[PDB]
C-alpha cells in the first residue's frame, strides 16, 4: 500500500523527489489527557528559511532533495514552549515521493509510518513521554496549506492530508 | 492613534455562526502575529489562537479546533474570527491583541477595544416592568422597578424623570434560561416620603423602542 | 502550564504595599508577564519578563522572581490603578487577582418584595431580596419557601463597588410560577454577613 496526494498541475515523473525533512508546528492551549498535537507549519517562508536543510529546490511542509542527518533524525526550535516558533525536522534516511504523471504522487505507506515513528519518538525527548499526533494543516494560502514546490519551470500545489493522520503511544 | 479597532457587539442564536473584526489602524500586520483572546462575563482570560499574517497559517487552542477559523484580509489590514456552532458558553469579549514575530516571547499589546458576542435564543422584545412596593428599616424605606424578559442589552432606567438620583442602585442585568435579560432598580428614601412623594422609574429600551413608566406605589 | 495566582481579591487603602503572587507548575525562567485590566477596558502591560517595566508604566510598579516564583508588587496604591491584575506566559493566563478598596465593616439592609399583582397576571411571580450598602462583598443569601431551603431558582447580581461609601448592594431574585407561587404561603430569605452577629430573615406570608 501507499499514500496518495492529489497534486495541481500533473507533476512530471522527473520531479520525484527525495523528503529530507519537514517542519512542523504545535498545537497549543490546554491539551487533553496524554496528547500533544503536531501539524504542518503555520508559518510563512521565514519559518522554512530558519531551518537551512533545504537545497535547491523551493518548498513547503516538506523538504525536497535537502540535507541529511549523519545518523538519526534531529529536531531543532528557537524555543520548545512557544508554539508560534515551529519545529524543525531533519530526516536521516530520505523517503522517496514519485509521481505518476496523471495528478497523484506517491509515497510509500511502510517507510512513512517508520519516519514518522522515529519523529514521534525525538519529540517524546522535548515534551515527555506522551502521546505524539499528527493532524493535517491547519489552513492557509495554498502555497502553504499544500505541499508546494517548483520543478523546472512549474509550481505544484499537493494536498497532504494523508501524511499526517497518524497517532503514537 | 495607532490602534486596533473592532467590529461591534453582536448577539447570535444557539448554533449559529459570528464573525469578528479586527482592523489595524495605523500600523500593518507583515510583522507581527494576531492573536484572539476572550473573556468571559466575569471570567478570566482565555487564549483562542493566532494566525500568520504572510502565509494565512494559524494555531487555535485545542479547545477550539473544530469549530473556530482565522482569517485576515492584507490589502486592508483586517483580521477576522469566526466562531461556528455557537453555544451559550461562548458567550464573552472577545479581543485581539498584536504579538511579534521576531520576539523571543509572547507580549502582548494594542489590544482592540473589546467585542461583546451575546448567544441567546431571544428575540427582540420590550421589557415588561413590575413595581417593587414598600412595606414595612428604621427611617429609611426601600422600593425598586423589576425588568423582566426583554433583549438585548441595553436598559436605562431613571428615577422620577431623572430628578432622583441619590440612593438609587441599579444592578447588572442577568441573563436568565430563558434566554431574556432582567435587572433590578432599586432606591433607598425616607419612610416619611411615603404617601407624600410621588415615585416613577423610568424604563428605556432602544433596540425595541419601548419606553415604560412605572409608578410605584404602597401599600 | 497550571497558572495559580494568589490571592483570587484583595482590599487595601490608598498608599499601602500591595502585592500579588503568581506562581506556575513548571521552571519558565525569568520570563513572565503582568497585564493590568480595568474594568470595561482591555489588559495593558505593566512588567514583562519578571521585573522589567515596559515604557509609560509609573515607577511605584515592580515585580520580581524567577523560575517559578514571581511576585507583582504595587508600592503605592494610588485612585487609578484599583483593577484585575493577570500574570501571562505564552497562551496561558493567571486566574487574575482583583484588587478592592479597604473600608469600615458594614452591616447591610435588607428588604423584600413580594411579587406584584400585575406580574401574578402575567403567569410568573418573582420575589425580590435586597441587601443594601455593605462591606465587604462576601455574602450569603438563602432562600426559604415553607420553611424549606430552595436551591436552582435563584439569580444574584452584585452591584460594582460604590465610589462613595465603598460598599456593595445585593440582589437576589426567586423566581416560581403562579401555579407554585399560589401553593406555599410563606416566603424568606436569610442572609449571613460579617457585620451580622446571627443570620437575619425578613419574610411575608401571601395574600397578607
Ligand atoms: C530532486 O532531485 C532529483 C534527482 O536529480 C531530480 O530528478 C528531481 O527533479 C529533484 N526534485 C525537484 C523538485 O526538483
Ligand atoms: C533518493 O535517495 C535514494 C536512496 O534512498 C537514491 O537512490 C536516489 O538517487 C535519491 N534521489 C531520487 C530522486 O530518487
Ligand atoms: C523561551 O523564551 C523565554 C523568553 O525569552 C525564555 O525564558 C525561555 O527559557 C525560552 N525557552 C527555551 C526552551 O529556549
Amino acid at each position: 500500500d501507499t499514500i496518495t496526494l492529489p497534486c495541481r498541475p500533473a507533476p512530471p515523473p522527473h520531479c520525484s523527489s527525495n523528503i529530507t525533512g519537514l517542519i512542523l508546528t504545535r498545537q497549543g492551549g490546554y491539551s487533553n489527557a496524554n496528547t500533544v498535537i503536531f501539524r504542518p507549519s503555520g508559518g510563512d517562508w521565514r519559518d522554512i528559511a530558519r531551518c537551512q536543510i533545504a537545497g535547491t529546490v523551493v518548498s513547503t511542509q516538506l523538504f525536497l532533495n535537502g540535507s541529511l542527518a549523519e545518523e538519526e533524525v534531529v529536531i531543532r526550535s528557537e524555543n520548545w514552549t512557544d508554539n508560534a516558533k515551529s519545529i524543525c525536522v531533519q530526516l536521516a534516511t530520505s523517503v522517496e515521493i514519485a509521481c505518476t504523471g496523471a495528478g497523484h504522487c506517491a509515497i510509500s505507506r511502510a517507510k512513512w509510518a517508520n519516519t514518522l515513528k522515529q519523529i514521534a519518538s525525538k519529540l517524546r525527548e522535548q515534551y515527555g513521554a506522551k502521546t505524539i499526533i499528527f493532524k493535517p494543516s491547519s489552513g492557509g494560502d495554498p502555497e502553504f496549506v499544500n505541499h508546494s514546490f517548483n520543478c523546472g519551470g512549474e509550481f505544484f500545489y499537493c494536498a497532504s492530508t494523508q501524511l499526517f493522520a497518524s497517532t503514537w503511544f | 492613534q495607532v490602534q486596533s479597532v473592532q467590529s461591534g457587539a453582536e448577539v447570535k442564536k444557539p448554533g449559529a455562526s459570528v464573525k469578528v473584526s479586527c482592523k489595524a489602524s495605523g500600523y500593518t500586520f507583515t510583522g507581527y502575529y494576531m492573536h484572539w483572546v476572550r473573556q468571559a462575563p466575569g471570567q478570566g482570560l482565555e487564549w483562542v489562537g493566532w494566525i500568520n499574517p504572510n502565509s494565512g497559517g494559524t494555531n487555535y487552542a485545542q479547545k477550539f479546533q473544530g469549530r473556530v477559523t482565522m482569517t485576515r484580509d492584507t490589502s486592508i489590514s483586517t483580521a477576522y474570527m469566526e466562531l461556528s456552532r455557537l453555544r451559550s458558553d461562548d458567550t464573552a469579549v472577545y479581543y485581539c491583541a498584536r504579538v511579534s514575530q521576531y520576539s523571543s516571547g509572547w507580549y502582548f499589546g494594542y489590544w482592540g477595544q473589546g467585542t461583546l458576542v451575546t448567544v441567546s435564543s431571544a428575540s427582540t422584545k420590550g421589557p415588561s416592568v413590575f413595581p417593587l412596593a414598600p412595606s414595612s428599616s428604621g427611617g429609611t424605606a426601600a422600593l425598586g422597578c423589576l425588568v423582566k424578559d426583554y433583549f438585548p442589552e441595553p436598559v436605562t432606567v431613571s428615577w422620577n424623570s431623572g430628578a432622583l438620583t441619590s440612593g438609587v442602585h441599579t444592578f447588572p442585568a442577568v441573563l436568565q434560561s430563558s434566554g431574556l435579560y432582567s435587572l433590578s432598580s432599586v432606591v433607598t428614601v425616607p419612610s416619611s416620603s411615603l404617601g407624600t412623594q410621588t415615585y416613577i422609574c423610568n424604563v428605556n429600551h432602544k433596540p425595541s423602542n419601548t419606553k415604560v413608566d412605572k409608578k410605584v406605589e404602597p401599600k | 502550564i497550571q497558572m495559580t495566582q494568589s490571592p483570587s481579591s484583595l482590599s487595601a487603602s490608598v498608599g499601602d504595599r500591595v502585592t500579588i503572587t503568581c506562581q506556575a507548575s513548571q521552571d519558565i525562567n525569568n520570563y513572565l508577564n503582568w497585564y493590568q485590566q480595568k474594568p470595561g477596558k482591555a489588559p495593558k502591560l505593566l512588567i514583562y519578563d519578571a521585573s522589567n517595566l515596559e515604557t509609560g508604566v509609573p515607577s511605584r510598579f515592580s515585580g520580581s522572581g524567577s523560575g517559578t516564583d514571581f511576585t507583582f508588587t504595587i508600592s503605592s496604591l494610588q485612585p487609578e490603578d484599583i483593577a484585575t491584575y493577570y500574570c501571562q506566559q505564552y497562551e496561558f493566563f493567571g486566574g487574575g487577582t482583583k484588587v478592592e478598596i479597604k473600608r469600615t465593616v458594614a452591616a447591610p439592609s435588607v428588604f423584600i418584595f413580594p411579587p406584584s399583582d400585575e406580574q401574578l397576571k402575567s403567569g410568573t411571580a418573582s420575589v425580590v431580596c435586597l441587601l443594601n450598602n455593605f462591606y465587604p462583598r462576601e455574602a450569603k443569601v438563602q432562600w426559604k419557601v415553607d420553611n424549606a431551603l430552595q436551591s436552582g431558582n435563584s439569580q444574584e447580581s452584585v452591584t460594582e463597588q460604590d465610589s462613595k461609601d465603598s460598599t456593595y448592594s445585593l440582589s437576589s431574585t426567586l423566581t416560581l410560577s403562579k401555579a407554585d407561587y399560589e401553593k406555599h404561603k410563606v416566603y424568606a430569605c436569610e442572609v449571613t454577613h460579617q457585620g451580622l452577629s446571627s443570620p437575619v430573615t425578613k419574610s411575608f406570608n401571601r395574600g397578607e
